[PDB]
C-alpha cells in the first residue's frame, strides 16, 4: 500500500498505527471507503458550519408553525430548535440516501465511485493522469475538512473564538 | 409398531426395563391400551387445567336440581357432583363412540382422523414419526399427571386450586401423613 | 448448504473481519451462535412489546412475597424483581429445554420441528425462510440491545418514555 | 370415484327402492341434489343453533320498517319477519351465486374451493371427507326437518322448548 | 403463464382496445400494474369498511398535535388529518417496501410470501387463485373509485351516507 491515493509528497504512506502491514486488500478498501465517507460529509460540514456562523439563512419560515430560519441558532443549538417533525425528515431522507441511492450499484472503477451510469459530469475527458490526482485532491480535501470540522465543535463547546 | 420404533423416543430408547415384551403380539395389545389411556388422560389433564382455573360456563348444568356450573368442585369430586341423569348422557355418548364411531376394539388406533396439510405424511415422513411419538409422549406424561392430580387431592384433602393457594407443595411439617 | 444463507441482497456475504476466509472451521458454531442469539432476541423483543403494553396475567407471581404480576416493572428491572426461588425455576426449566428438548450443542439448529411443523419442500423456499429467520434474528439483536441501552440512558422504560413523548434526543436534557 | 360415496359402514348401499338399478344414469343428478340438500340443511342447523343462542347482530336490519336484529323470532317465523325489499336482496344475490357464480348445473359439486381452500392429496382421505359431507348433510336434513316439525307442533321455539323444561313429549 | 391469468368465463379476454398484439411486450408491465393497482385498491376498500365501522385505535395518533384516533374523519379527508411527521413516516417506510423488500419494479408480483405462506403446488389451484387476486382486485378498483365519487358528490362519508336513508 505504498503508491496509491493516500501516498503523498509531504508524507508518503504515513501509517503510524498497526493497520495495514499485510496484503489484505479487503481491509484497505473498507478503510479507504470510510475515509472518503467521513471526508465527503465533513467537507459539507465545514461549509455547513461557516454559513450559520456568518448568519446566512434560508428566506424564512421553516414551518407553518411560526418558526423562521433566523430563529434557529447556529452550531450545536440548531439541533434543539429545529422542529421535530422536520428533524425526522432529515434523518429519513439521509437514511433514504444511505440505504438506496448512494452506492456501488453497478460497479465503479474505484472505491467511492457512486456514478451508477445515472449521473456523470464528465469523467471521460481526463488524461488518466488527472483522474487519480483529482480524486487524490478530494481525499486530501476531505482529509483536512474532518480535522477542520472537529476543530469547530471542540471549540464551540469550549467557547474559543476561531 | 415395533419396527418403526414408535414409542421408543430418544431419552430412553426402547424403554421396556422390566422385560414385558416377550413377543410381537403382546406389544400390539399394550400399545393399543397405552395410546387409548394416553388419549383419555390428556383430556383429563386439560380438564383439571380448565376446572382449577375457575373457567366455567354461565348458567345451570341442571336447572331442575338448581345446580349451577359454578358450584361444581374443580377437584376429584366434581364429576359426581353432576346428576346421574346427566352423566348417563355422558356415558351413553362416549359409549357410542367406543363401539361405533371410534371402536376401541381397533387395536391400531387409526380412526381416519386426518387434518390434511398439518399432517402430509406422504411427503414428509419425519412429521409422521414426530406426531406419532408426541401422541404417546404427551399421553404418557398426562397419564402420570392425572395420577399426580388424583393422589395430591387424596393425601391433602385440597384440590389443585386450593393447595396452590396455600402453597402446600411439601409433605414435611404439615399435619398430614407421618412426615 | 449453510455457508451461503445469512447472505441476502443489499450486501451479499458480509464479513468485514474476514473470518470466513481466515477461520472456516469455526463458522458452523458461529452460525449456531448467530441463530441462537437471533431466536433469543426475537422472543426478547416481542416480550418488551407485550410487557410495555401492560398485558399481565392476573394475581400474584409470589403470594408469600406479596408480589403481583403487575408489580413487575416492564423494563430491565423486571426479570430481577422476580424472587430468587422464582428465577431458579425459570433457569432450571430453560436449561432443561436447552440441553434435552432443544439441545443447543446441535449446531444446525434443527430439532425435529419444522417451520410450523412442516419441512419446507422447496430447497430455496427453504433458504428464503432460513434467511428470514436470520435477518429477523439479526434485526432483533439490535432491537433488544437498542431497547436496553435506551432505557438505562433515558432512565425510563418504554412505556414511561413513550407516555412522556421523550423521543427527540436533541432538545431534551441529555448529553449533547 | 363418485358412486362409492354414500357407503359408510352400517347399511352400506342402503336403498329400499332399487333406484340403483332402475335408472343408473339418473344418479349424478340425484347425488348433486343430495349434496346441495345437505349443504343447505347443514347451514340451516347451525343457523338454528346460533339464532336460539341469542347471538344477535347489534343493530337494525331495516330502520325504515323500525325492526331491529333482536326482535325477529329465532324459530320458523324468521324469514317471515323480514321485509320484502330485504328478501329481494337475498334472492337476487344468491341468483348470482346459483347460476353466475358456483352453480347448481355443475353436478360435480367441485367448483374451485376444495376443503378449506386446498385439495386433499390422499384420495382415501379425500373420499373419507366426501362421505362426511354426505353423512353430516344427510343427518342435518333429518336434523333441520325435525327442528321445525318440533316447533310447529309445540308452539315454542328451540329456545323456549329448552328453557321451559318441555323436552319429553309424554 | 401470465397471459391466461386474468381471463374468466363471462368476459373472456375482453380487449376493446386490442392491446394484446398491438404492443404485446408491454403486457408484462401492465399486468404488473393491474396486479399492483388491484392489491392497493382491495387493501383500501376493506380499510374503508373498517374506518366507517368505528374500530379506532383506543388512543392518540399525535399527542403533540392532540390528535386522537377518533379525531380523524372516516372518509376522503381522513388521509389529510395525518400530521406532517405522520406521512413522512409513511413514505419513509414504504420506500423500504417498494424498492427494497417488495420491489414494485419486479413485474412478477412474486415476492416469496405465497398465499398465506405456502406455495400452491397444484398448477390449476394456483392459476385459479391468481384469477381471484386479479378479479377481486378489478372489482375493488371500482370498489372505492365508486366510493370517493360517492363522497365528494354528496359531502357525507359512508357512515352517514348509510345512517341517512341516502342509499337510493
Ligand atoms: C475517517 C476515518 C479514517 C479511516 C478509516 C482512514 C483509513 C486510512 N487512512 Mg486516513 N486519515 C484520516 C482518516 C481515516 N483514514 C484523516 C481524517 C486524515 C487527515 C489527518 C488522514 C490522513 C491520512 C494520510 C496522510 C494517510 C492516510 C492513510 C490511510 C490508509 C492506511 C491506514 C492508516 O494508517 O489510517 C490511519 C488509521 C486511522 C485514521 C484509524 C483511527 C484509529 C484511532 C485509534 C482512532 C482514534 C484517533 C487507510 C485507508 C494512508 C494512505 O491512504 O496510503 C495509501 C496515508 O498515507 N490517512
Ligand atoms: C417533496 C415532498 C415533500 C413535501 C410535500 C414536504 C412537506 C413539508 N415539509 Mg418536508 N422535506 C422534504 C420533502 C417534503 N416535505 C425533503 C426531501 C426534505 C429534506 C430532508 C424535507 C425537510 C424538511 C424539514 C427540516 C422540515 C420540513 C417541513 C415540511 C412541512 C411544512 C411545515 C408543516 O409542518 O406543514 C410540510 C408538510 C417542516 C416541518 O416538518 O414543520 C414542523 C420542517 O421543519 N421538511
Ligand atoms: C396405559 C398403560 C400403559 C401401557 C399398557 C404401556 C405399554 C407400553 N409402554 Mg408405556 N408408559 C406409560 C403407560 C403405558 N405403557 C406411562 C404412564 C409412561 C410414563 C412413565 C410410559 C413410558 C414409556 C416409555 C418411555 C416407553 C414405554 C414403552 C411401552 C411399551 C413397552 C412394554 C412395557 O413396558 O409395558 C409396561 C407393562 C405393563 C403395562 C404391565 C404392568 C402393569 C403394572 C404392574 C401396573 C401397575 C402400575 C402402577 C399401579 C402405577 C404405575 C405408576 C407408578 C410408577 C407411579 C408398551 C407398549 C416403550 C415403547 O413404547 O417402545 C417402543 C418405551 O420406550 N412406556
Ligand atoms: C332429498 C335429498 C336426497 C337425494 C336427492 C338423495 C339421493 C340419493 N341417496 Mg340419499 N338420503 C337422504 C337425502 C337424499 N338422498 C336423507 C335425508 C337420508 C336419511 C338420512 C338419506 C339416506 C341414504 C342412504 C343410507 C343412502 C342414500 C343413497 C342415495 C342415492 C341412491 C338413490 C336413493 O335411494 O335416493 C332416495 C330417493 C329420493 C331421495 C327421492 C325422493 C324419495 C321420497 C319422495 C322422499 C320423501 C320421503 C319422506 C316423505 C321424507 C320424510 C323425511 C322425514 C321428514 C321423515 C341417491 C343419490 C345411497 C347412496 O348414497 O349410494 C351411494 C345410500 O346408500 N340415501
Ligand atoms: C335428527 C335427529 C333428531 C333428534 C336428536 C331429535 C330429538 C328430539 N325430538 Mg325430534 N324429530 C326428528 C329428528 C330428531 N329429533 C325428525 C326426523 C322428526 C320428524 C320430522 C322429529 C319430530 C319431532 C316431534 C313432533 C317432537 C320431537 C321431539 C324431540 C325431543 C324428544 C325428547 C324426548 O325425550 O323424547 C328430542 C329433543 C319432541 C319435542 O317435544 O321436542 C322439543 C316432539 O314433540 N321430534
Ligand atoms: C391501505 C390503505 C389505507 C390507508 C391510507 C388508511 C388510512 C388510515 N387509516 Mg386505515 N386501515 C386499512 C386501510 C387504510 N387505512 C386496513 C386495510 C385496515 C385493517 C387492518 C385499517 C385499520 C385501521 C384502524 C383500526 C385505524 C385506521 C386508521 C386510519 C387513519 C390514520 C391512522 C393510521 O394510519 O392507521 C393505521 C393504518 C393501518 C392499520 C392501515 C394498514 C395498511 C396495511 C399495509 C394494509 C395491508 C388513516 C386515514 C385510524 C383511524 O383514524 O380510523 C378512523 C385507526 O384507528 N385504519
Ligand atoms: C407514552 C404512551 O402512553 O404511549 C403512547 C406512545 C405514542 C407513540 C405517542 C402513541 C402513538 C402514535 C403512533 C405510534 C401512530 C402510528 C400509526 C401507524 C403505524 C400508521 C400506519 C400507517 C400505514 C398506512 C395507512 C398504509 C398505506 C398503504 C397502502 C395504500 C399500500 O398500498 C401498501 C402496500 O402494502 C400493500 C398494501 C399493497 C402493495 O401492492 C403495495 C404496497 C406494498 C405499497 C400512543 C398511541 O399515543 C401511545
Ligand atoms: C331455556 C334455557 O334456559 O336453556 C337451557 C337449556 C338446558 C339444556 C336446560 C341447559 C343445560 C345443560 C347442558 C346442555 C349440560 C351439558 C354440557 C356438556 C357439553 C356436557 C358434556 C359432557 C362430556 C364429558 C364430560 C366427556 C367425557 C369424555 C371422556 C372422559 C373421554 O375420555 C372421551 C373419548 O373421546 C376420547 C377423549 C378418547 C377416545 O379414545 C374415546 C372416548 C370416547 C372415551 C341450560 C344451559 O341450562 C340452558
Ligand atoms: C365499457 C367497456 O368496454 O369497458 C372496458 C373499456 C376500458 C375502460 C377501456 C377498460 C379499462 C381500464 C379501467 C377500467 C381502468 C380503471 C382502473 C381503476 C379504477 C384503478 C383504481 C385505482 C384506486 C386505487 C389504486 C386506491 C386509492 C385509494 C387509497 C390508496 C386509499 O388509501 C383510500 C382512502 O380512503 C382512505 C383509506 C385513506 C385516505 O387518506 C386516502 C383515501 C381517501 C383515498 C376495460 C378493462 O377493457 C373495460
Ligand atoms: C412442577 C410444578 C410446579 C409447582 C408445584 C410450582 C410451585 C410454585 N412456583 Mg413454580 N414454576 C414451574 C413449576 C412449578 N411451580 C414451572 C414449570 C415454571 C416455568 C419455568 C415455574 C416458574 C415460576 C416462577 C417465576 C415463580 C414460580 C413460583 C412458584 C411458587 C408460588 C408460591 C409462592 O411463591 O408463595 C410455588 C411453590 C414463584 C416463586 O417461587 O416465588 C418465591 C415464582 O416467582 N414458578
Ligand atoms: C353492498 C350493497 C348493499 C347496500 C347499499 C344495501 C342496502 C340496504 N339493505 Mg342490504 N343486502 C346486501 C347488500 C346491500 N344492501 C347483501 C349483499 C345482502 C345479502 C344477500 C343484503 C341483505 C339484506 C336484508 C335481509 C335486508 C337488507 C336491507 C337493506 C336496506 C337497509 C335500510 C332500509 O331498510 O331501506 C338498505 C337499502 C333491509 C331492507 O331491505 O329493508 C327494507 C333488509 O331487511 N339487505
Amino acid at each position: 500500500f505504498e503508491n496509491e491515493l493516500g501516498a503523498q509528497p509531504p508524507l508518503g504512506f504515513f501509517d503510524p498505527l498497526g493497520l495495514v502491514e499485510d496484503g489484505n486488500q479487503a481491509k484497505f478498501d473498507r478503510l479507504r471507503y470510510v475515509e472518503l465517507k467521513h471526508g465527503r460529509i465533513s467537507m459539507l460540514a465545514v461549509v455547513g458550519y461557516l454559513i450559520e456562523k456568518a448568519g446566512i439563512r434560508l428566506p424564512g419560515n421553516i414551518s407553518y408553525d411560526g418558526t423562521s430560519f433566523a430563529d434557529i441558532p447556529d452550531g450545536f443549538a440548531a439541533l434543539s430548535k429545529i422542529p421535530d417533525a422536520g428533524l425526522f425528515q432529515l434523518f429519513a431522507f439521509i437514511g433514504f440516501l444511505e440505504v438506496f441511492v448512494m452506492k456501488d450499484i453497478t460497479g465503479g472503477e474505484f472505491v467511492g465511485d457512486f456514478r451508477n451510469g445515472f449521473i456523470d459530469f464528465g469523467w471521460d475527458s481526463f488524461d488518466e493522469e488527472t483522474k487519480l490526482k483529482k480524486r487524490a485532491i478530494e481525499l486530501n480535501q476531505g482529509r483536512a475538512a474532518m480535522m477542520g470540522i472537529l476543530a469547530l465543535m471542540v471549540h464551540e463547546k469550549l467557547g474559543v473564538s476561531l | 409398531e415395533l419396527e418403526d420404533g414408535i414409542g421408543a423416543v430418544a431419552p430412553l430408547g426402547y424403554f421396556d426395563p422390566l422385560g414385558y415384551i416377550k413377543d410381537e403380539e403382546t406389544f400390539i395389545r399394550y400399545r393399543a391400551v397405552e395410546r387409548k389411556h394416553g388419549r383419555v388422560a390428556m383430556m383429563a389433564m386439560l380438564g383439571t387445567f380448565v376446572h382449577n382455573n375457575g373457567w366455567t360456563f354461565d348458567g345451570y348444568l341442571s336447572p331442575s336440581q338448581g345446580l349451577k356450573f359454578s358450584d361444581i368442585d374443580s377437584g376429584i369430586g366434581g364429576l359426581f357432583q353432576v346428576p346421574p341423569a346427566g352423566l348417563a348422557q355422558i356415558i351413553l355418548l362416549c359409549g357410542f363412540v367406543e363401539l361405533a364411531w371410534w371402536p376401541a376394539s381397533n387395536l391400531s388406533g387409526d380412526y381416519g382422523v386426518r387434518l390434511g396439510t398439518l399432517n402430509d405424511w406422504e411427503e414428509q415422513p419425519a412429521k409422521y414419526y414426530r406426531q406419532k411419538n408426541a401422541e404417546l409422549n404427551n399421553g404418557r406424561a398426562a397419564m402420570m399427571g392425572i395420577l399426580g392430580t388424583f393422589t395430591h387431592e387424596v393425601i391433602t384433602g385440597q384440590n389443585f386450586a386450593e393447595q396452590a393457594a396455600a402453597g402446600h407443595f411439601s409433605p414435611f411439617g404439615d399435619g398430614q401423613g407421618f412426615f | 448448504s449453510e455457508i451461503e444463507l445469512g447472505a441476502t441482497e443489499p450486501l451479499g456475504v458480509f464479513d468485514p473481519l474476514g473470518w470466513l476466509e481466515t477461520e472456516p472451521e469455526a463458522f458452523e458454531r458461529r452460525r449456531a451462535v448467530e441463530r441462537k442469539h437471533g431466536r433469543v432476541a426475537m422472543a426478547a423483543v416481542v416480550g418488551t412489546i407485550v410487557h410495555n403494553n401492560h398485558i399481565v396475567f392476573d394475581g400474584y407471581i409470589s403470594p408469600s412475597n406479596n408480589l403481583k404480576f403487575s408489580d413487575i416493572p416492564t423494563g430491565i428491572d423486571g426479570i430481577f424483581s422476580v424472587p430468587t426461588a422464582g428465577l431458579a425455576q425459570i433457569i432450571a426449566f430453560l436449561g432443561f429445554v436447552e440441553l434435552a428438548w432443544l439441545p443447543a450443542s446441535q449446531y444446525d439448529g434443527d430439532y425435529g420441528v419444522g417451520y410450523f411443523g412442516n419441512d419446507i419442500l422447496d430447497p430455496e423456499e427453504k433458504a428464503r425462510k432460513l434467511n428470514a429467520e436470520l435477518n429477523n434474528g439479526r434485526a432483533a439483536m439490535m432491537g433488544i440491545m437498542g431497547n436496553m441501552v435506551a432505557e438505562k440512558i433515558t432512565g425510563q422504560t418504554m412505556y414511561e418514555q413513550y407516555a412522556a413523548g421523550h423521543f427527540n434526543p436533541f432538545n431534551d436534557g441529555e448529553g449533547f
